[PDB]
């Protein structure tokens, strides 16, 4: 029969690891780094594009930053295409919660379901895990600003600041040294970029090779705003950090 | 390498099972060719009957698919018949649903898309055959369309298939460079058959009795095959020009 | 490697043969059939001294007139137990009567070879056979007191006495000696202890071995530790005697 | 690569399907069986090897009938042959239920053809271990077909398969040449007996029982019938004297 | 139908719900509670066809309990009521519809308000200061329209209710065997010891 | 019996997905196609590769209309392209036009194609598609656009690019020439040059296929009377129109 | 409307003696005002010393008797040729009937 | 050596199905059983195998209808599937057509049933052989089933360990026994003799011998225990 | 359609996919449970091998199943979630049909069964998870502590531990838990739990979490400050004498 051709994607190694997950994580280590940092008054998401030609159209590009919802966003690292599948089912989970309960979906609840999905690919049906890691940034009113991460194993964890993809050992260390809790949002913006300057394998860090986003309850009214920075806004912020 | 056993990519980006299926097409050692007249289309195929115990009348690689479409197959008979039946079914279903006779080129397209699927899905094997469809289409005139195990298809001015395909093809390429047109300039199909047999004897360097060939002809609103006798008529006509 | 339903050149099912190696490794279990009843005993084999050994249930009730003991991967047995209970109860719903022990066992054994990859339904299948054997003990009016050994090969055998698990090899040569027609129930209880005490690594006591019997009059009962302790002692005394 | 011969739908690099080729060996290895077209009917015959004297003579019938007018006989794996007829019978019943007319022999050949070819398409199934000789009388006269594990079939004047196939084929080639005008049914029966006796001489070591049937327009009325009693005897006689 | 009333005063929500259960010709019981607590600060009362009413409530209950455990959190009364409405709205186009009407009274700890929701068997939901199901509205809305003030105390609420139950005892053909009354407030849910 | 319910594309220990890589190799071996974006239009172009001179190359469309405002071209295995075109046209109707009564905008249709491609990268019993597509279109709220879709399922927008054999060379050549004030006629001019490097056979309107997403063509609508329906923005060029331009 | 039922009856009578039992029925089978048979027996021996009769609509009665006998035969196969006690037979028949409760 | 024995859908290059051949090997390792017939009766005789001195003797004979039944040698659960499948076909023939099912047809059905498992991925073949006897509208019958699918009609035979003995004896005894018409006991004694050219180091007891008989005016019935002392 | 048999027997009678599953547990963080006269306490270690960890939102290691039963685990975290969801659902369903909450034994038995099923069905691998389940039965004060493991085997324990270095903390307890005189206070029982973790965690209440289950659904997690007292105070006893 065809069980000769089946590389069994759901098994344990003799150490009790899941081959395909480990391998997908390996894959992810070569993706653009992404970063999330949470302040008491907002969240920052920053990410590095895969070295992009001069002819590539950077206005309409959205390789790493995606809106799930009016209040939750993700930064991706890994296979774009795999991610867009996941993003989309999540956008729908949010809508279903909203429609059942007439309340926007709490961030963890969403994160958990999406992680539960990845977990299933890891335990049944012989398909290959999704080669994606996610940073989720969101606001709800049970826990305010929140930051989470998930990977191909289905595991998720919450963070004050975190990175995924390339050079995370390096980047984690550097945040660990400079993060403080009272941190304001414009502090976090600055810290996010410092970290990618140091971390990037490319010799400079320039506007055309970044995606950037914030979630502010700022300013006057209690409502929450999500901003995905355009190329010109990112160039300005880079001058203003004297990284350029 | 199991990238050799099923339809997945080799590291060079190749589907060996597709390549090996092409190879199987030549197992019968039969050559075939098709050409176009002013208002007909003709196919010619060798016919070999090695065994003395076979009923010769049952030995054929040419099929009447529909009222209007003929198909000739290069390759082993079981796969030929499987593709024949399939196309018969498709052509009839098309008519029922859309209210007109299925066109050659569209049927070719469909049959090609079926082949394409065996190249992408693993539990299906490609068929070891090359189908040449002919008709006189009501929109397009005399037409020839060819399909292979890659899932590829194209229309032809004329064409030839088999081991000695190259000889035959170059012979025809030459003829049309001279003649400057894309068809045999002939009113009667009886002479387009004569042309076809002639231009084939010269390319294969070999002579034919009436039992060495099969012929099929597509006129406007019928595709039919010839009997040894209507063939014999043609071989006599050719001989009158020594 | 090679599918789970394959035969070895000796005509044996690999997965089933290997199943039996799991069973040789499990705690020990012994059954003895008499005219006054049937006794069932087990080694508990706590894995650490913090383990509350009450919680180790290797002897279970199936109906009032039928009990069960197990050695092997004991998790595997929870669903064989479920099926057997369901079969006994179900029988009695349809027939206003107790199921025959024989029939109940045959029912359990029918599960054993339903494993595979197969397809698709009618039914789906276990991926592997069960890694557990059972002694099934009961009374019915047709054949009286009865001990069966039900293995994952699907076969089952009646025994006047039987032992399964890590002890079985010697434990059985010992049963061959000791057993005769005329054993009283009490003789049989002590025997089972005698043989467990021998083959257990641990020093036997009321906390690491457990006893049960089934009699027509009182059905199947597990014995408490106090009742068992007093039979351990009872045996200690007869050991003083030669 | 190697192992092009382990899986059933696979093409070797020379263009071939080795599992079908191996099924042909299972056939070459079976007992001898044949078909002879006479000029209003057809005749089937088959060597039944006698393992032991404990077989009941007359009673292990290897020729099978389909509908009322078609005979099949096969060399190779017998249970596969029976399986194939069971299919053939469904096909003929379906055809007749819908179209009223009993199935035409060519139509019926292609039915088996397609079903057999179908078992060379997938690795999860195994090709048929038989060649099948069959035919009968339709509204256009007599037809004799033979069908290989690959689903190749053609029409024959005569046909043979199994161990004896070469002595039989040579012998049939005779008949064709030394009776160009056609052969009467009753003569074709006797010839068939002869030919089986001639082809038996590959393994004289074993004793054998002969079985013959015919479907003839004049003699059996276009229905398929076994030859037995006096006519069977008379054809066994003709076979004895043709040996000496 | 049976009697299902509710009123949202200033600091709590009061639910009044008839005690009788009758099967045709006999009154089978005179002490039946037509409520389930869905979470500590959320109470649902209900009425409609036999079997359906309870099955539906106990199913809603178990779902909200499941939610609470899973999230270690108590859904807002608004959310519970939207959940319930959606379930009823699925029921109507189903093979056999749940014929059940409910009132949901909750205290919303996050906004420190009481809230009353009325939902009929079609999934028609509405937030109200006072409500009822079936014919119960016909007798009592006159009085509530007149007397209701949003700043009423619980005691005032209970008086206004006493008057409503009297009007029902007077003008309504059925003997519904009194009511059980519960209060949902910031400290949770309790039952009024006696409606004498 | 489809036994093959498991992925045939899996992660190697290095993190590669071999079958996606190998598909990309098939693409690289394919004939050069390219696309370039002007301000008032987009052009996509490729080389017809006549397999016999007896074949009629007009009967091979390498450039395909997907919707009246959207076209495609490819490098790699043409059969895989043919069935992706069928699939894409259908999904534009079922998952967009049948709902909103208008054709999907370029990027959304690209997602749908991308998605199909991804599925063949993860589902049971299939290999990935061995093509890269360039898709060009226009829609009222995004204007003109150009996307590349890869076997992995990944896509990305471009001002201009190229795929297949000569693509590194051609991408270099396009960087020299592309500005953001390019008018459509000028981009065609450039497309023709950039193609001409990558080809040593005959180079003219019979061996070159080329389409534009431009102004609306009411002469190609088929009916008159609804002032709000203007023609398709998509148009293949004629053998003639091409040679005409091979003067400049 | 096709009406799937009919009435052939039929009268049957069963009496329990103290060490014996009888079961009796007329042998006449009717439809409306017609006789179909003057001898069409309706009491059957089903063989674990059990006699059965199913009076009413003849076709449904025949189906039931068939099914029960088959049940007896399968009880044997399945329970080591055990004899089927009358009370077990009765339970078994409740199940056959209730099987068609609707 | 032998990649070709991994499943049933794989032919060897010589043309063999190894998995089937390995299933036939389970039969030879089974305990011996013998079948034979006159024109009026058919008889099974079977040697049952116990595990210990403490254990039952596994039954080898199964009744399939009043007029038919069989003995097994090899994988017992498998016989249980097949004999059950047969009971159903015997039953279906009675209920639907009011007809005792012919032994020839039961033969054909078992063949077709076994053949399924030998052409399909995932199915192992059956690991049991069977002797079936029946008395039907054309008198006494005996069949031998193999899990390859081949069924063959015989006057006598045996299957299982050392059965070559019992078979050679039957070949020589033939004309004696073929005429034991209207005599049940003689035919049994002639079966029991046969089964003896097959015992190595043990002889027939009351506990290990089972016998069945069927025929004209005698329904398929099985003797064991006291009932068989008669002939031992 | 994917039903490949992944948990099968090898020739020595072992089932490697299940044994490999235990390897995942051995790599998981240590968890431990000990029972009092009338509390049960569950303690688990954290990795502070990273410390920008948002501890209020990040999944806890101890989970409520019902208001009277908790469950903790070692091994694959993603896998744990699925056992917990199934359990929570079973607990609510049990109330619905029997009108009583689950016994701890029942709930354990349920979860073990799920685990077992996944060692015997096509298309799936076993759970990389081992569990401790604790609580009190309804209207009952005798505390319960149960353990499950990937094979589906379960049993109860006076006290027990699982995860990396479990065999070290098992030693410790194997000789510090008196079955005749189990910890009579909560405070006492919490102390014995922290003690046993301190053999292996070796930082402090940064890395420890405790949860105390008492009768009548009285469940509570400690905050690091109050846990700290138990740590700081364990020091004064080991050193001075
Ligand atoms: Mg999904
Ligand atoms: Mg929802
Ligand atoms: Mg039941
Ligand atoms: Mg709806
Ligand atoms: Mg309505
Ligand atoms: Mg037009
Ligand atoms: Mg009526
Ligand atoms: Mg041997
Ligand atoms: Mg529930
Ligand atoms: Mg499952």
């Amino acid at each position: 029969g065809s069980r000769r051709y089946d590389s069994r994607t759901t098994i344990f190694s003799p150490e009790g690891r899941l081959y395909q997950v480990e391998y997908a994580l390996e894959s992810i280590s070569h993706a653009g780094t992404a970063i999330g940092i949470m302040a008491s008054d907002g969240i920052v998401l920053a990410a590095e594009r895969k070295v992009t030609s001069t002819l590539l159209e950077q206005d309409t590009s959205t390789e790493k930053l995606y809106k799930l919802n009016d209040k939750i966003a993700v930064a991706v690292a890994g296979l774009t295409a795999d991610a867009e599948i996941l993003i989309n089912t999540a956008r729908i989970h949010a809508q279903n919660y909203l429609k059942t309960y007439n309340e926007d979906i709490p961030v963890e609840i969403l994160v958990r379901r999406l992680s539960d999905i990845k977990q299933g690919y890891t335990q049944h049906g012989g398909l290959r895990p999704f080669g994606v890691s996610f940073i989720y940034a969101g606001y709800d009113d049970r826990y305010g600003y929140q930051l989470y991460t998930s990977n191909p194993s289905g595991n998720y964890t919450g963070w004050k600041a975190i990175s995924v993809g390339a050079n995370t050992s390096a980047a984690q260390t550097l945040l660990q040294m400079d993060y403080k809790d009272d941190m304001k949002v414009d502090d976090a913006i600055e810290l996010a970029l410092k970290t990618l300057s140091k971390t990037t394998d490319s010799s400079a860090l320039t506007y055309d090779r970044l995606e950037f986003a914030t979630i502010r309850k700022g300013a006057n009214d209690g409502e929450v705003y999500q901003k995905i920075f355009k190329p010109q806004e990112i160039k300005d912020i880079l001058v203003k950090t004297g990284i350029t | 390498g199991y990238d050799r056993h099923i339809t997945i990519f080799s590291p060079e980006g190749r589907l060996y099972q597709v390549e090996y299926a092409f190879k199987a097409t030549n197992q019968t050692n039969i050559n075939s060719l098709a050409v176009r007249g002013k208002d007909c289309t003709v196919v010619i195929s060798q016919k070999k009957v090695p065994d003395k115990l076979l009923d010769p009348t049952t030995v054929s690689y040419i099929f009447c698919i529909s009222r209007t479409i003929g198909m000739v197959v290069n390759g082993p008979i079981p796969d030929a018949r499987n593709a024949a039946l399939r196309a018969k079914a498709e052509a009839a279903e098309f008519r029922y649903k859309y209210g007109y006779d299925m066109p050659c080129d569209v049927l070719a397209k469909r049959m090609a898309n079926l082949s394409q699927i065996y190249t992408q899905r693993a539990y299906m094997r490609p068929l070891g055959v090359i189908l040449t469809f002919v008709s006189v289409d009501e929109e397009l005139g005399p037409s020839i369309y060819k399909t292979d195990p890659a899932g590829y298809y194209v229309g032809y001015k004329a064409t030839a298939t088999g081991p000695k395909q190259q000889e035959i093809t170059t012979n025809l390429e030459n003829h049309f460079k001279k003649s400057k047109i894309d068809h045999i300039n002939e009113e009667s199909w009886e002479k387009v058959v004569e042309f076809a047999i002639t231009h084939m004897i010269d390319a294969l360097g070999t002579e034919f009795s009436k039992n060495d060939l099969e012929v099929g002809v597509a006129t406007k609103d019928k595709f039919f095959t010839l009997s040894a006798e209507n063939i014999e008529e043609r071989l006599v006509a050719i001989a009158e020009q020594d | 490697d090679r599918g789970v339903s394959t035969f070895s050149p000796e005509g044996r099912l690999f997965q089933v043969e290997y199943s039996l190696e799991a069973i040789k490794l499990g705690s020990t279990a012994i059954g003895i059939a008499t005219k006054e009843g049937v006794v069932l005993g087990v080694e508990k084999r706590a894995t650490s001294p913090l383990l509350e050994s009450d919680s180790i249930e290797k002897i279970v009730e199936i109906d009032r007139h039928i009990g069960c003991a197990m050695s092997g991967l004991t998790a595997d047995a929870r669903s064989m137990i479920e099926h057997a209970r369901t079969a006994a109860v179900t029988h009695n719903l349809y027939y206003d009567e107790d199921i025959n022990v024989e029939s109940l066992t045959q029912s359990v054994c029918d599960l054993a070879l339903r494993f595979g990859e197969g397809a698709s339904g009618e039914e789906r299948l276990m991926s592997r056979p069960f890694g557990v054997a059972l002694l099934i003990a009961g009374h019915d009016a047709d054949d009286g007191y009865q001990l069966f050994h039900a293995e994952p090969s699907g076969t089952f055998y009646r025994y006047n006495a039987k032992a399964i698990g890590s002890g079985s090899e010697g434990a059985q040569a010992e049963l061959l000696n000791e057993w005769h027609s005329s054993l009283t129930l009490k003789e049989a209880e002590l025997l089972v202890l005698k043989i467990l005490k021998q083959v257990m690594e641990e020093k036997l006591d009321e906390n690491n071995a457990q006893l049960s019997c089934i009699t027509k009059q009182d059905g199947f009962k597990i014995y408490d530790n106090e009742k068992t302790a007093e039979l351990i002692k009872e045996l200690k005394e007869k050991e003083a005697a030669e | 690569g190697t192992g092009y011969d382990l899986s059933n739908s696979v093409f070797s690099p020379d263009g071939r399907n080795f599992q079908v080729e191996y099924a042909v060996k299972a056939v070459e290895n079976g007992t001898t069986s044949i078909g002879i077209k006479c000029n209003d009917g057809v005749v089937f015959a088959v060597e039944k090897l006698i393992t032991s004297k404990l077989l009941v003579p007359q009673k292990n019938v290897k020729i099978q009938v389909v509908d009322r007018h078609i005979g099949c006989v096969y060399s190779g794996l017998i249970p596969d042959g029976r399986h194939l007829v069971n299919r053939g019978r469904e096909e003929a019943a379906s055809f007749k239920k819908l179209y009223k007319t009993p199935i035409p022999i060519p139509a019926f050949a292609d039915r088996l053809g397609q079903y057999v070819q179908a078992h060379t398409l997938y690795n999860s199934v195994r090709p048929f271990g038989v060649s099948t000789i069959f035919g009968g009388v339709d509204k256009n006269g007599a037809h004799l077909y033979m069908l290989e594990p690959s689903g190749s079939y053609w029409g024959y004047k005569g046909a043979a398969t199994g161990k004896g196939r070469q002595s039989a084929k040579a012998e049939l080639e005779k008949l064709v040449d030394h009776h160009p005008e056609g052969l009467s049914a009753r003569e074709a029966v006797k010839q068939a007996a002869k030919i089986i006796y001639l082809a038996h001489e590959d393994n004289k070591e074993k004793d054998f029982e002969l079985e013959i049937s015919w479907c003839s327009l004049s003699e059996t009325n276009g229905l398929h019938k076994f030859v037995k009693g006096d006519l069977l005897q008379e054809a066994i006689d003709f076979a004895q004297k043709e040996i000496n | 139908m049976d009697i299902i009333l509710g009123i949202r005063v200033q600091d709590s929500v009061i639910l009044a719900s008839s005690k009788a259960v009758t099967r045709g010709i006999s009154v089978l019981k005179d002490s039946d509670d037509k409520t389930r607590q869905l979470s500590p600060h959320t109470l649902m009362s209900f009425a409609g066809e036999a079997g359906d009413t309870v099955q539906f409530a106990e199913y809603i209950q178990a779902n909200i309990q499941l939610y609470s455990i899973r999230e270690d959190y108590e859904l807002s009364p608004q959310a519970v009521s939207s959940f319930v409405r959606q379930e009823l709205a699925k029921s109507i186009r189903s093979r056999r519809p749940y014929q059940v009407n409910v009132l949901i009274g909750g205290y919303d700890k996050k906004k420190n308000k009481p809230e009353l929701y009325q939902i009929d068997y079609l999934g028609t939901k509405v937030e109200l200061p006072y409500g009822a199901h079936g014919y119960s509205g016909f007798y009592t809305f006159s009085l509530l329209d007149h007397h209701y003030r949003p700043d009423m105390t619980t005691e005032e609420g209970l008086d206004l209710l006493k008057l409503c139950v009297q009007e029902l005892e007077k003008r309504m053909p059925m003997d519904f065997k009194g009511v059980i009354v519960k209060i949902v407030d910031k400290d949770g849910i309790r039952q009024v010891d006696d409606f004498q | 019996t489809d036994r093959y319910s498991f992925s045939l594309t899996t992660f190697s220990p290095s993190g590669k997905l071999g079958q996606i890589d190998y598909a990309l190799t098939a693409v690289k071996q394919g004939v050069t196609s390219l696309g370039i974006k002007a301000t008032n239009g987009v052009v996509i172009a490729t080389e017809k590769k006549s397999s016999s001179p007896l074949a009629m190359s007009e009967t091979l469309s390498k450039v395909s209309l997907l919707t009246p405002d959207i076209g495609a071209v490819y490098s790699g295995m043409g059969p895989d392209y043919r069935v992706l075109v069928d699939k894409s046209r259908k999904v534009a109707h079922t998952s967009y036009k049948r709902i909103y009564g208008e054709y999907p905008p370029t990027k959304l249709l690209v997602s749908e194609v991308a998605k199909i491609m991804q599925e063949a990268t993860q589902s049971g019993g299939v290999r990935p598609f061995g093509v890269s597509l360039l898709i060009a279109g226009h829609d009222e709220f995004n204007g003109f656009s150009l996307y590349q879709v890869d076997p992995s399922g990944s896509y990305f927008p471009w001002k201009a690019t190229a795929i297949g054999k000569g693509s590194v060379a051609a991408k270099t050549f396009l960087e020299k020439r592309w500005n953001d004030e390019l008018e459509l006629e000028d981009a065609i001019h450039i497309a023709l040059l950039t193609l001409k490097e990558s080809v040593e056979g005959e180079f003219n309107g019979d061996t070159i296929e080329l389409a534009i997403i431009g102004d609306e063509n009411p002469d190609l609508l088929g009916y008159t009377g609804i002032p709000t329906d203007k023609g398709p923005r998509f148009r293949k060029l004629t053998s003639q129109e091409i040679n005409d331009r091979l003067e400049a | 409307q096709f009406n799937p039922y009919g009435d052939n009856g039929g009268t049957i009578l069963g009496i329990a003696g103290e060490d014996f039992a009888v079961l009796a029925g007329d042998t006449r089978n009717i439809t409306d005002y017609s006789i179909n048979s003057r001898y069409e027996p309706k009491v059957f021996d089903c063989g674990d010393n059990i006699v059965m009769s199913a009076n009413g609509f003849a076709a449904d009665g025949d189906a039931l008797v068939k099914r029960f006998k088959n049940s007896v035969k399968w009880y044997h196969f399945d329970h080591n040729d055990k004899k089927l006690s009358i009370n077990s037979a009765a339970r078994n028949i409740q199940h056959l009937l209730y099987g068609k409760r609707f | 050596r032998n990649n070709y024995d991994g499943d049933t859908v794989t032919f060897s290059p010589t043309g063999r199905l190894f998995q089937v051949e390995y299933a036939l090997e389970a039969i030879k390792q089974g305990s011996v059983t013998v079948g034979l017939r006159s024109n009026t009766h058919a008889v099974l005789v079977a040697l049952k195998r116990n595990a210990d001195e403490l254990s039952s003797y596994q039954k080898k004979i199964i009744k399939c209808d009043e007029h038919m039944g069989l003995s097994l040698a090899g994988l017992a659960p498998d016989a249980r599937v097949l004999s059950n499948y047969l009971r159903q076909q015997c039953n279906y023939s009675s209920l639907v057509f009011n007809r005792k099912l012919a032994v020839e047809r039961a033969g054909h059905l078992l063949c077709d049933k076994a053949q399924k498992n030998t052409q399909s991925y995932g199915g192992r073949p059956y690991g049991v052989g069977l002797l079936i006897i029946g008395y039907d509208k054309s008198g006494a019958h005996l069949l031998e089933f193999q899990p390859s699918g081949n069924v063959t009609e015989l006057y006598g035979t045996a299957i299982g360990a050392r059965s070559q003995g019992a078979k050679t004896y039957l070949e020589r005894t033939l004309d004696t026994f073929i005429k034991i018409d209207g005599n049940p006991d003689e035919l049994i004694k002639a079966g029991v003799e046969a089964i003896s050219q097959s015992l190595r180091d043990e002889s027939l007891t009351v506990d290990n011998l089972s016998i069945a008989i069927v025929g004209k005016d005698t329904p398929f019935t099985i003797y064991d225990g006291e009932a068989v002392a008669k002939y031992i | 359609g994917y039903d490949r048999a992944l948990s099968i027997f090898s020739p020595d009678g072992h089932i490697f996919q299940v044994e490999y599953a235990l390897e995942a547990v051995k790599r998981g963080t240590c968890a431990v449970g000990v029972k009092g006269k009338n509390c049960v306490v569950l303690g688990c270690e954290r990795r502070s091998t990273l410390k920008l960890q948002d501890t209020r939102i990040t999944p806890s290691k101890v989970s409520k199943i019902d208001s009277h039963v908790v469950l903790s685990f070692s091994g694959l975290n993603a896998d744990s979630r699925i056992l917990i969801e199934k359990a929570r659902v079973e607990a609510q369903s049990h109330r619905l049909t029997l009108e009583d909450p689950v016994t701890v034994e029942y709930l354990t038995r349920y979860v073990a069964g799920v685990q077992q099923r996944y060692t015997q069905s096509g298309g799936v691998r076993p759970f990389g998870v081992s569990t401790l389940i604790a609580g009190f039965d309804p209207r009952d004060d005798e505390p319960k502590l149960y353990q499950t493991e990937p094979s589906g085997i379960y049993s109860s324990w006076s006290a027990q531990t699982i995860g990396r270095n479990s065999k070290t903390v098992r030693e410790f307890l194997e000789k510090n838990y008196d079955r005749k005189e189990p910890p009579a206070t909560v405070e006492e029982c919490v102390k014995l739990t922290v003690r046993s973790l301190l053999e292996v965690v070796q930082t402090g209440a940064k890395n420890i979490e405790i949860t105390v289950v008492k009768p009548d659904s009285d469940i509570v997690a400690l905050s690091s400050e109050e846990i700290n007292q138990y740590v700081t105070q364990i020091e004064q006893e080991k050193q001075e004498q």
